[PDB]
């Protein structure tokens, strides 16, 4: 037995995950050339 | 330490340990001390995302795998997959990045492969 009591996934809210998301956009160019 | 290494996870200092043992091949992440712990299997997540060479951030998010074309319907017939979920942790070692980045390059290419 053990139910969740307190959990708010929606809580933390932060813009950073943005302009970190951008950093974080396809930053390897060893695509291409097989698979 | 090819599959370990040490990263921050939701901004908090910690460590990361990887399972490629198990068939799944997943990876757990727990504070440094935090009594916190972090864990993704690539069942959920299928892409993982790293920084270039030449940078020095040492830091990858990884996917929690998209249908783009694997939705599921409903009744609408429009048939989607809800919003995808993706974590994003910082390293803070040149080899912790590259000895897990080479092992989950190889898992994701695996789970990347079968699909």
């Amino acid at each position: 037995g053990f139910t969740p009591h307190d959990s708010a996934p929606y809580g933390a809210l932060d813009m950073a995950d943005f302009e970190f998301e951008q950093m974080f956009t396809d930053a390897l160019g060893i695509d291409e050339y097989g698979g | 330490p090819s599959h370990s290494g040490a990263a921050i996870f939701e901004k908090v200092s910690g460590i990361i340990a990887i399972n490629e043992d198990v068939s799944p091949a997943e990876l757990t992440w727990r504070s440094t001390d935090g009594d916190k712990v972090h864990t993704v299997v690539l069942s959920t997540i299928d892409k993982l995302q790293a920084t270039p060479a030449s940078s020095e951030k040492m830091m990858l998010r990884l996917i929690g795998k998209v249908d783009e074309s694997k939705k599921r319907k409903d009744n609408e017939g429009n048939e989607v997959v809800p919003k995808p979920q993706r974590h994003m942790f910082s390293f803070n070692n040149r080899t912790v990045m590259d000895n897990i980045k080479m092992t989950l390059q190889q898992i994701i290419s695996r789970y990347k492969d079968a699909d």
